[PDB]
């Protein structure tokens, strides 16, 4: 008969403190939770007393056993002795956050046992599920304890530490040049200025209208990224499949015309520059490139893992785009859906301390107005994303509007929402010749 | 300039900066 | 009794095909590996083939045997006895790659069930083991099973792998000449250089106002695919029955005055015409036509499978109009019916790598503004169609809406969204006469 | 007595010609449904069949008695 691992002796310190003192409540209360106790009785006094406690009530042992009795409880607790024996037994000099923890890490360990069963007991009985299926559901188990007992790191901090914290950052900021920038090179002046690089652990989002370049933009970081340094790139592409980006690309990089790429109408020099494209790619072997069609939050976050596990470190990871991702929990509504998206986006970029550009798209309500420039309410249905993203750019182009616009070849992109910065509008060169975007040139203001 | 810059940064760590710091 | 996960049959069909067939080995030896097999025997087996193999030897009964007999090992596989069931139950109608498929599978969910159960046994046995790293090992273990499987069709391929496709597609894309064009020949130069035939895997949208002619165009299509290739060309015609369609194709293609084939007014030129036009039909024989109504995009998607399956392949699907499909579960919502339509449609061109043309319908709206012709924010209530189209063309006649117009027998067709060229506008002469779109002979600007 | 109509001997000769033959799948999936079938085991083996055979794999006797033998 296995043994599932409880500490009864801690649950009854826990309990005795908490009638003997009710002032360390609250340090009870930031460690057990009333579904941590093993025996039902315990369950159910710790519920009464979080009850207790919150309508201002004392907790001490006559009111307790008399409220409990109140409500018909008391008999399923153990009765007024059972209780006074709890109270009694217990010596009044006990440290109740040992006993807690100790409470907090048995349940812990027994619902990663619960897993384990759930995943042999499915595996003899499949009921048709394949492997696959079963390999996620395992995943996503363990995935679970891990969020369940990743809740711990968010809490207040102290005024001062925090002061001082905020001090040697500004002085090291200030020591550490490179040029104004702190995180993921970005490859443009003004943008690494205007945002010291793309900061790791930090959801971006890129957002725009059909037809601004979105893709294009997004490709262009990519490839600076990627020959700015040593980190592998990924990219996830739920609407390209990974030849016309790696056309895309060549045209960018060897800034050659796309459409003589796309028909083959290339000259000597053309190839030649295809050539030595293809070989800087080959020497560095640093992009990775997943257009898998329909892909859920479960399978991104697995291939990111696997890339940053077999290569020690990841560059950079991009989604184009996340209005194509799926949940099949929540299928009945998108608002739901996308709100798991995003949380799942943001765990994946806390977890592996990369930056995570992930692209989105905007509702036709922005084109009813007389300036179309992009602002935040224009995230409709995706609240959650604006919420937990740390950095928001919309893409604006005035020509696609406009034909006679004196910014042609000019894109704006717009900082919605900066966590660590300003925000602002940067303009750039836009040379759709080459599918590319460039610093711009010309006077800024 | 630069260098005096830093020399008070130093001073400022050394005046406020404690336990953790950089 | 848990019993693990395992088929002996299937182990014994893989060893005695590859007895009786030795061509088959490398199929087997991509799908299993020595260790995916459950009984000692069929390992042993497995490894002595694979050494044979390698040394260049014949893996045949005979040569097997002797070759097991030699290392003494004869008797731990069984015997000549057993050597020689495998070889008579194994039929020579073998798909040996779906065996080791399946072989492969257990494998992997018999792995899951042992790593459940160390994990369960880890967390009832702590050994002094913080909570911490019994689920650091919980996640280790998982990750090991999961680490990078068996999916390289489904994950993210290497920098070299994707380029190398890219380039041998741009091979193959200038290896075939076709002056520019390297989809479905869609029969109009001009259209032809602005979207390089109708691309494979791609959702193309044709849209116009009522008697605009989106079925003449369709059918024009169908009929111009039809005359330049070799593959069945499938239509979906929800509007008309298959009869009208047949005599709107015959006035398309013999150039006969549609309102003398509906009255039976003919002549005897006009009746050769004809005659020759069935002549070259029955000689081809590549046109299938469905005129049922109310299809579902699973109706569709099976209907084009079965004719893919039977008749190798498919060269165009044609649907007429999506307006008239219909999703039973999503009847409430026109605007989620109309995504699941897209959607689904997206996902049968990708599937049988064809391309799909599907018809629409645009909002009344648009006949109020000062110049009808159509954009993208015209297709209203249809968000997703814009959203999932790779391409989207507007049939525009001017002499529909203004009698004194100059463009009279003149269409445009507008591509509103061209996902991998330019966009622009297209002019043909329409022969309402015949029902037939023609190349424009006029001067182009 | 007032018995159900039902033959056993066309199905019997249906399953075992597409056990035989697996390319005849499309001319009798024409003509009849799982549900037409009368006994519950043959309606489980003609369901089994429709999956492997829309999943793009043979429907020979070992697989499909694997196959369901997995599922329990
Ligand atoms: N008998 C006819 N003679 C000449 N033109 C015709 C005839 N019938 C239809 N048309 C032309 O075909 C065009 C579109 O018709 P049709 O394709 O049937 O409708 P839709 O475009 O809505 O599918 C109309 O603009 C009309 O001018
Ligand atoms: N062959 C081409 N020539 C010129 N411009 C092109 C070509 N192909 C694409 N573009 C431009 O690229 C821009 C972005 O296209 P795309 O990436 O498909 O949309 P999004 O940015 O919304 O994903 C479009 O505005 C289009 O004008
Ligand atoms: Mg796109
Ligand atoms: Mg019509």
């Amino acid at each position: 008969l296995k043994v599932p691992p409880h500490s009864i002796e801690a649950e009854q310190s826990v309990l005795g403190g908490l009638m003997l003192d009710n002032e360390r409540w609250d340090d009870v209360a930031e460690r057990v939770v009333a579904d941590d106790f093993y025996t039902r009785p315990h369950r159910h006094i710790f519920t009464e007393m979080a009850r207790l406690q919150e309508s201002g009530s004392p907790i001490d042992l006559i009111t307790l056993a008399e409220s409990l009795e109140r409500q018909g409880q008391l008999d399923s607790v153990g009765g007024f002795a059972y209780l006074a024996e709890l109270s009694k037994n217990t010596p009044s000099a006990a440290n109740i956050s040992a006993y807690a923890d100790i409470v907090r890490e048995r349940a812990v360990v027994r619902e990663m046992i619960s897993v384990a069963n759930e995943i042999a007991e499915a595996g003899f009985d499949p009921q048709g599920r394949t492997s696959e299926d079963l390999l996620d559901l395992a995943e996503s188990r363990v995935f679970k304890i891990a969020e369940s007992r990743a809740n711990k790191d968010e809490g207040p901090k102290n005024i001062a530490d925090v002061l001082d914290a905020t001090v040697a950052r500004i002085e090291q900021l200030f020591q550490q040049p490179h040029d104004g920038v702190t995180g993921v090179n970005t490859g443009y002046d003004d943008l690494n200025k205007k945002t010291a690089g793309l900061q790791p652990s930090d959801l971006i989002i890129v957002a725009a209208r059909p037809s601004m370049g979105k893709t294009t933009f997004a490709m262009n970081l990519v490839e600076n990224a990627a020959m700015l340094q040593d980190k592998p790139v990924l990219i996830f592409s739920l609407e390209m499949p990974s030849e016309q980006i790696m056309m895309r690309s060549l045209a960018s990089l060897s800034r050659v015309d796309q459409t003589k790429i796309r028909t083959g109408q290339l000259d000597d020099e053309d190839w030649a520059r295809i050539s030595g494209t293809m070989g800087i790619l080959l020497e560095k072997r640093n992009i990775y490139i997943d257009d898998s069609s329909g892909l859920t939050p479960t399978e991104v976050r697995s291939r990111a893992r696997r890339i940053a596990r077999e290569h020690g470190g990841i560059g950079l990871i991009m989604i184009d785009y996340l209005q194509l991702m799926r949940v099949p929990a929540l299928s009945d509504n998108r608002t739901l859906e996308i709100a798991e998206i995003s949380r799942s986006l943001k765990a994946l970029a806390k977890e592996l301390n990369v930056p995570v550009v992930a692209l989105s798209q905007l509702n036709r309500s922005l084109e009813q107005r007389a300036d179309k420039r992009p602002v935040n309410s224009d995230l409709r249905e995706s609240g959650s994303i604006e919420q937990d993203a740390d950095l928001i750019m919309f893409i604006y182009r005035d020509e696609v509007y406009h034909e006679n616009s004196d910014l042609k070849g000019i894109a704006e992109i717009i900082i919605g929402k900066q966590r660590n910065g300003p925000i602002g509008t940067v303009r750039l060169t836009f040379n759709g010749q080459w599918s590319r975007f460039d610093n711009y040139a010309g006077p800024q203001y | 300039n630069r260098a005096q810059a830093l020399a008070k940064i130093a001073e400022i760590k050394a005046k406020f900066g404690l336990k953790g710091a950089s």
